[PDB]
Formats: structure tokens, C-alpha cells, sequence
RNA sequence: AUUAAUAGGGACGGUCGGGGGCAUCAGUAUUCAAUUGUCAGAGGUGAAAUUCUUGGAUUUAUUGAAGACUAACUACUGCGAAAGCAUUUGCCAAGGACGUUUUCAUUAAUCAAGAACGAAAAACUAUGCCGACUAGGGAUCGGGUGGUGUUUUUUUAAUGACCCACUCGGCACCUUACGAGGAGUAUGGUCGCAAGGCUGAAACUUAAAGGAA
């Protein structure tokens, strides 16, 4: 782990079978998979010290465009998990907000235009719900009720 | 060893002059199969020495050979099965085989084996008439109905308990009243797995259903009668 | 002649009744036929009169093999080439927790895929983690080292550690017992009895 | 409630609504009573007589037909048991696990059962001789059970 | 001389399981050996070496023993208190669920202490708001009830499979309703470090040998 190059290439481990469909070094690399793993490592090293907003920007896709290109892809994560789960493979685990990261979207590079994962649902599902406004500050509430203890029937008698 | 860069070992030290020409010496003896089957004849084998008439004798006595059943059936189907036949009597360019076991091929049994159902094993040891002592095995995988949605057919341990004791039944009463060419003429076309499908369509319906494998245990003393009768002495031609 | 035959299960069967005119005209420009049971659930390979690879009649029953297990029609293919053979690997019998085995097998198949993917990469090949059997594909010398590291990897070693090991070798290459229970101790009640 | 396991089953025999005969049922209380007894003297636990005259002769419930319990009518009839029906049982499950166990010296499983069934057999006791049904030294002790079976 | 809790026991009934115990039976491989062939190499690897081999290894053939394990079937699973359990046929007890117009009548729920059971080179990218909590939904395993046709068979033995509607109870998945420091730089301080006269060769301009040229 505190190497740093056995880690990058497991990282674009997949970028360069995407794109040169060997020379995982980074002074061989040609072609569409030297720009965009360039565009992995600055991502990162900006992500852990950048403010969210800014560091991933989504470029801009009109309403209904956008809206078909998550719907299609969905249906493609899941004809690939269906396939999968059927013929029992394992396969990796995924935070169950994200989208799973497959070879089409490596290929399309549809990252850009999607996102993540839909932050609308991500920031409402991690706020914590509204209590109520509360009321009777004598006791504890219980599965049996208020029980009041003997300290406080003293002290308000 | 072969390359001028490979060293010697301890290897190449003391070598045999190889001068013998072991394929003058040796000789050839056709073979032949029992009357139960259709193209009785097959083969030729060598033996080691040709000087010795009960040397000889000796190792072909020891033989077994195994054959395709197609071949020896005419049904130019590889029918996936094997007789082995062990050779027990010699006479004149002519040995006089008799049968010796049998089993399936590894890809007939992968060509049955399927996921969402499971198989029946059952595996009886017998005796028959002739005093051979016989282990028999017979394999069994259940079916779905001509009907069924359920998208799996699994058996309940029951109904696998009740058809394991059924073919052990059936087995066993059809082999102790056999004689070993009754039992080698029954097995050739495949008569007893519809006896054990027709028996066990009561329980939980099976589909795929065979007798898989014959392992032989046990022989008597030998019955060159018996043997020659099963195959059916001879004036020479004076030498002068 | 020769034959052989395999079952594949009904969601291959679908998929199957789309791309199997191409197996056919795969399988004629080697001259082999073979045919599809959608009644049984079988396919069937087999010589014909004109055929001439003995070989091929072993290949494509491969074929037909990892078609059932579930690599796709382009990766059967290769198994139809030449120098690639498909290989299954077992790992049901390396470890009896079946967390620890659960843990294992996704140890090899890492985050996002990553350490499958590099050495899909690094070993030319085409692994397919199922169950209990690692199926790959590819040339011989990468099955050798397929089966290297997923047999060490179910035993404890990483696999990222094979794979720190794959990628420096090819650098290189450029250069006392009762069983009857104490008593009781008695409730307060009872003793007060 | 459910200890010692798994399951939360409910799967109990109810008593219909009404606490009167069945419109069919045709013999008489006395019949029922010396029936009873009959049983009784063939040596046979109430769970057992209800089971056999709910199944052949036809009765409900002996609190229907006739106008008490089937215990109390044994009382009424001098055939009370020495330690009540359950915990005999009980108890007889215990020893028998316990001859299991002298014979089978490796059973950790039976081990475990046998530990959860006394605790079993000490609770029912325990509520026995609150109630006082049992005298107040019973002691539930393994030979002295198993010479009880003996 | 109460009711019989969708509280608890307990009995009975037909089952269900890769739960446990002792015993048995089988499977190919592997290791060892006897016997048989044929002839010079085998094994292993980035490449090799150690190693085994003309008293024949590897290889082929017939058999024998020996210890382990229980393939493919093997999951959308099953059973177990947890650790865990996988070929057969017995035997010994035990168990959940379901069925029940049986039986007892609050026998109870959670538990600090305490007692039973608990292989142990390991671990190494996982992570889900929870709650005493409302409706569901698809498949699944176990039992029960009705309907219904196909598979089934008919006086001697099993009268089991599938489809559908419900219905209890399970390991699950998909949906819902309400609710209580981090990162970096600077540092006339303290401690620790730290340098080079071509070497030999220093009291000696000091030979032979090198290192550079």
C-alpha cells in the first residue's frame, strides 16, 4: 500500500485494456489511454484536498438527454448484474448509492455526463430525519410508558 | 541427454547393445470374443517370446483387453461403453476371450450430469449362478414433468431413500437369476433400466437411468468346457 | 463418427438460440456440424465424412463447454484458436470457514475488479471466478501462472503480491471429561421451600 | 415465550366458542364416566383418555360432556397419579438421555440436550411445590429417578 | 372446585434434515510393493540446479496394501445454540415446524454473577441509520386444506410426482408507511549527525603496488 506505482497501475488497470483493445509504464503509453489516465491521477491527488463542488464539475447535458443516458445505462448494469448473479459469478462490491463502474462506461466514458451517482439522493438519503417538537420532560419514555422516578415525585411533591 | 550442451550423469556410463531385434522374435495371436456378441472378431497381440509354446501360453492366460462396445456390436455408434475381455484359454492362433467388466466413458458421464436436479446412486454387490461375485453400479437423475413451472426438481430424501432400496431390489433379484452370459445378453441392450424406470415411475419420475459400471470380484476354479462350450481336439498333418 | 454433447442451462438458452449461427459457420469453415437441443437442453458436436483436424473435433468440444459455462461467443472463439486452452480450477476444498472462503474469493476478485483485471492483463488471459471453480482461458504459460496465484491466493497468500511478483519477473525477462453436567445452583424461592 | 430454541410457533388446538353439547351427541354422562375409568384401570394418562374418546366414542371434551375435567373426575374416582403427567415425562426424558450418554460417552450434543431438559424439570418442579402438589422435599436426583423408572 | 391468552408447557399424529453418537459399506486418485513390457532419459523452472535413472527410472498392463478425503450433482439452499455438518445401510437417543373440538392452568420474559460447549499461523477493502415499526411484492424450503386434470395403477401391499387457490412457520432479497483536527512551510534554540588534502605514507618528501590521465 505504500508503494506507489503497483497501486496506480492496479488502479488504471482498466483504462488500458479499454483503450489499447504490455505498456502499463507511463513512457511507452500512446493514444486516448495517456489522456485519460492523466485525467485519473490529477483527479485524484486534486480529490483529497479540493472542495467537492469543484473537483468534479459534470459537464452540461440538457434535461432530457441526460435523463435517457441514466436511464439506458441502468438497464445495461443490470442486464450485467442479472447475467452474473445467474450464472453465479462473483463480482465486485459497489457502496449501494454508486453506480457499478463496468467496461461500457470505461469505453464511453460516460462518468463525465452522469456522475457518480445521482447527488440529489445521495444528499437527501444522508441527511437524518426531522424529530418531532417535544413535550412531556418528566421521564423516560419506555415500551411500558413513563416511568418517573422516585427523585422526581419528590422533588415535584 | 540429447544435446552437446547436456552433461553426462551416472547415465551413459554402461549402455546394452541393442541387437536383439525384439520384433523378429515376438509373434502374433489373433484373439476372439464369446458368442453373445454380434462381430466376434477383433484384434491381434504380440507375444514376448515366440519359443516358448507354454511361455506363451503363459502370457496370454494373463491378458485383458478392453473394446469399444459399437465395434464389437456392428451399431457403428461409439455407444460409449467398454467390455473388457480377459483371456483365459489358448488354442491355435486363436485365443478364446470371455467377458471381464464394463463401464461408461467420463464424457457420457458429463454428458448427463446437468445442475438443477439431482442424482441417484446405488451400487449392490451379487453373486450369480456360476459363483462370479459382481459389483454393479446404476446411476439415476430425476426429471421435471412434461408440466411443471417450478423452474427446479429436487428430490425429497424419502423418495431418494425408496428408489435407492427399489434398484437395489431389482438388481439384485435380476443378476441372482442370471447366469453370466444370461446377465451379459441382458446388458448388451439395455433392457434392465426400463425394468427400473417401470418400477420406480411410482415413486418420483427419473429420467436418466443406466447401469453404470461392472466390476468383477470374484471367479471359480477354471471350466475349459464351460468356456469352449460358450464359443463353439484337432488332428496335426504329419510331418515327414 | 465422434461426438460429444453438453447441457447448458435455460437463461444460455436464450442467448444461445441468438448467436448460434455463428458457432455454425464458425465450426463449418473447420468442417465440424453440430446442433442445438432446445428440447433437451443439449449441444452436439460432430465429425463429419469430410472433416480433417482430429484435433478440432477436441477443441470445439471445448468450445461448446465454455459456451455452457457462460464466456461469451467471442471468448469461445478463442478457445476455437490455436495456442489457447481454457483451464477450470477448483478451490472448494482450501479452507472449511465458510466466511474466511467467502472473503478469499473476493480477495481475488478485489475492489472494482482490479486485481482480476491486472492479471488479465498481466498473464494475457481470461478468468472467470464462479463458485467454486476459477475457469481461465489463454495461452499455456499463463494458465501456469493463473493456477499459481489463485491456488495461493485460497491459501493466505495476496494476490496483489503475486501480481508485484508477475510484473517484476517480466521486466526481468526484457532485461478431565465427564459428560454427565454439574447440578444446579437453587432459586432463592426454592430455597426459602 | 419460547426458550431454548428457535421457532415461534403457533400451532394449538382451539376450543370452539360454545360451552354446550353437540347437537348430535346422544349418550350419557355416566357412560362417558365408567368409560373413563375403564381406561384408567387399563393404565392409560389423560392425555391419552381424551385422545381415544375424543377419536372412537365421540366426545368433544370431557368438560363438555360431562360437568368436570378428566383429573378431577379421576379424583372423584380414586386414580390419581403420583407426579403429574408432564413432569413424569419430563423426567423420563432425562434418565433415558442420561443411560444414553453412560453408554455413549462422546455426545456433546447429548449433553447439551440433557442440561436443557433438567433445567426444564427443575422449573416445572419448582412450580409443583409452590403450589404444593409435590412435597416440599422432592428432589428431583438422577438414581433416584432412574431406580424410579427401574 | 372459574376462563382455557395468535402466554407457556406436555402428549399424540404423519413427516422433515448434508443436526449428533458408535458401527458398517462403497469410490477414483495419491503413496508403497509384488509381477509385466519396452529403451534412455525423467522431474522441475524466468532459465536451470539439487534429485531419480542400463540391479530399467518416467511410461504401459494386471493385481495387493496403506492412510486420508467424500468430486461433478452444490444453490435463489437445508439442519445445528455457536464452532460446524456432505457416498451407502443399520442402530441409539434427541429436535424444529405443522396438524389437533387432547392434557395441565400462570407454571412467565430479559439477565450482573455462575456452569456447559468453543480446529484456532491469523488478519489485509469492506459500510449497513436504527427502532417497541405499517402495508406489501416476487421466487424459495417444511407441514396442512380445498379444487383439478395429466403423470400414475387394476384384491394384496404402499395409493407417490406435477398444476392452482389459500394458509401457518423458516434463511433471504426487493419496495413502502409512521417513530426516539486535515494538509504544509519556516525555525541564529536542545540533542543527534557531518566534511575533504590519489592511497600506500607516518616521527620520514618515503620504495613496490594501484587509482585516475
Amino acid at each position: 500500500q505504500n508503494d506507489l506505482e503497483l497501486q496506480q497501475f492496479l488502479r488504471e488497470s482498466h483504462l488500458l485494456s479499454a483503450f489499447n483493445n504490455i505498456v502499463y509504464q507511463d513512457d511507452q503509453v500512446i493514444g486516448k489511454a495517456r489522456s485519460r489516465t492523466l485525467e485519473m491521477r490529477l483527479n485524484r491527488l486534486s480529490r483529497v484536498n479540493g472542495h467537492q463542488d469543484k473537483i468534479n464539475k459534470l459537464e452540461k447535458v440538457p434535461m432530457h438527454i441526460r435523463r435517457g443516458m441514466i436511464d439506458k445505462h441502468v438497464k445495461r448494469i443490470k442486464k450485467y448484474e442479472q447475467e452474473a448473479a445467474e450464472g453465479g459469478i462473483v463480482l465486485s462490491k459497489v457502496k449501494k448509492g454508486q453506480f457499478r463502474k463496468i467496461e461500457s462506461t470505461y469505453k464511453k466514458d460516460i462518468e463525465r455526463r452522469i456522475g457518480g451517482s445521482i447527488k440529489a439522493r445521495d444528499k437527501e438519503k444522508a441527511t437524518k430525519r426531522e424529530r418531532g417538537l417535544k413535550i412531556s420532560s418528566v421521564g423516560r419514555s419506555t415500551r411500558n410508558g413513563l416511568i418517573v422516578s422516585k427523585r422526581d415525585i419528590a422533588r415535584i411533591s | 541427454a540429447v544435446g552437446k550442451n547436456k552433461r553426462l550423469s551416472k547415465g551413459k556410463k554402461g549402455q546394452k547393445k541393442r541387437v536383439v531385434d525384439p520384433f523378429t522374435r515376438k509373434e502374433w495371436f489373433d484373439i476372439k470374443a464369446p458368442s453373445t456378441f454380434e462381430n466376434r472378431n477383433v484384434g491381434k497381440t504380440l507375444v514376448n517370446k515366440s519359443t516358448g509354446l507354454k511361455s506363451a501360453s503363459d502370457a496370454l492366460k494373463g491378458r485383458v483387453v478392453e473394446v469399444c462396445l459399437a465395434d464389437l456390436q456392428g451399431s457403428e455408434d461409439h455407444s460409449f461403453r467398454k467390455i473388457k475381455l480377459r483371456v483365459d484359454e489358448v488354442q491355435g492362433k486363436n485365443l478364446l476371450t470371455n467377458f471381464h467388466g464394463m463401464d461408461f466413458t467420463t464424457d457420457k458421464l458429463r454428458s448427463m450430469v446437468r445442475k438443477w436436479q439431482t442424482l441417484i446412486e446405488a451400487n449392490v454387490t451379487v453373486k450369480t449362478s456360476d459363483d462370479y461375485v459382481l459389483r454393479i453400479f446404476a446411476i439415476a437423475f430425476t426429471r421435471k414433468q412434461a408440466n411443471q413451472v417450478k423452474r427446479h426438481s429436487y428430490a425429497q430424501s424419502s423418495h431418494i431413500r425408496a428408489i435407492r432400496k427399489v434398484i437395489s431390489e431389482i438388481l439384485t433379484k435380476e443378476v441372482q437369476g442370471s447366469t453370466l452370459a444370461q446377465l451379459t445378453s441382458k446388458l448388451i441392450p439395455e433392457v434392465i433400466n426400463k425394468e427400473i424406470e417401470n418400477a420406480t415411475k411410482d415413486i418420483f419420475p427419473l429420467q436418466n437411468i443406466h447401469v453404470r459400471k461392472v466390476k468383477l470380484l470374484k471367479q471359480p476354479k477354471f471350466d475349459v468346457g464351460a468356456l469352449m462350450a460358450l464359443h463353439g481336439e484337432e488332428k496335426g498333418k504329419k510331418v515327414t | 463418427e465422434s461426438s460429444f454433447m453438453t447441457l447448458f442451462p435455460k437463461y444460455r438458452e436464450s442467448y444461445l438460440k441468438t448467436i448460434w449461427n455463428d458457432v455454425t459457420r464458425a465450426l463449418d469453415k473447420h468442417n465440424i456440424a453440430c446442433v442445438l437441443d432446445l428440447v433437451e437442453g443439449s449441444m452436439t458436436v460432430k465429425t463429419t465424412r469430410k472433416t480433417y483436424d482430429p484435433a478440432i473435433i477436441l477443441k470445439a468440444r471445448d468450445l461448446i463447454k465454455l459456451l455452457a459455462r457462460s464466456v461469451p461467443f467471442p471468448q469461445a472463439v478463442k478457445i476455437l484458436q490455436d495456442d489457447m486452452a481454457c483451464d477450470v480450477i477448483k478451490i472448494g476444498n482450501f479452507v472449511t470457514n465458510k466466511e474466511r472462503f467467502v472473503k478469499r474469493r473476493q480477495r481475488l476478485v478485489g475492489p472494482n475488479g482490479n486485481t482480476l483485471k491486472a492479471l488479465e492483463l498481466l498473464t494475457k488471459c481470461y478468468i472467470l471466478v464462479q463458485g467454486n471453480t476459477v475457469s481461465a482461458m489463454g495461452p499455456f504459460k499463463g494458465l501456469k501462472e493463473v493456477r499459481r496465484v489463485v491456488e495461493d491466493c485460497m491459501k493466505n497468500i495476496h494476490p496483489i503480491y503475486h501480481i508485484k511478483e508477475l510484473m517484476i519477473k517480466r521486466e526481468l525477462a526484457k532485461r478431565v471429561y465427564t459428560p454427565f453436567p454439574p447440578a444446579q445452583l437453587p432459586r432463592k424461592v426454592d430455597l426459602e421451600i | 415465550g419460547r426458550m431454548h430454541s428457535a421457532g415461534k410457533g403457533i400451532s394449538s388446538s382451539a376450543i370452539p366458542y360454545s360451552r354446550n353439547a353437540p347437537a348430535w351427541f346422544k349418550l350419557s354422562s355416566e357412560s362417558v364416566i365408567e368409560q373413563i375409568v375403564k381406561y384408567a384401570r387399563k393404565g392409560l394418562t389423560p392425555s391419552q383418555i381424551g385422545v381415544l374418546l375424543r377419536d372412537a366414542h365421540g366426545v368433544t371434551q370431557a368438560r363438555v360432556i360431562t360437568g368436570n375435567k378428566i383429573m378431577r373426575i379421576l379424583k372423584s374416582n380414586g386414580l390419581a397419579p403420583e407426579i403429574p403427567e408432564d413432569l413424569y415425562y419430563l423426567i423420563k426424558k432425562a434418565v433415558s438421555v442420561r443411560k444414553h450418554l453412560e453408554r455413549n460417552r462422546k455426545d456433546k450434543d447429548a449433553k447439551f440436550r440433557l442440561i436443557l431438559i433438567e433445567s426444564r424439570i427443575h422449573r416445572l418442579a419448582r412450580y409443583y411445590r409452590t403450589v404444593a402438589v409435590l412435597p416440599p422435599n422432592w428432589k428431583y436426583e438422577s438414581a433416584t429417578a432412574s431406580a424410579l423408572v427401574n
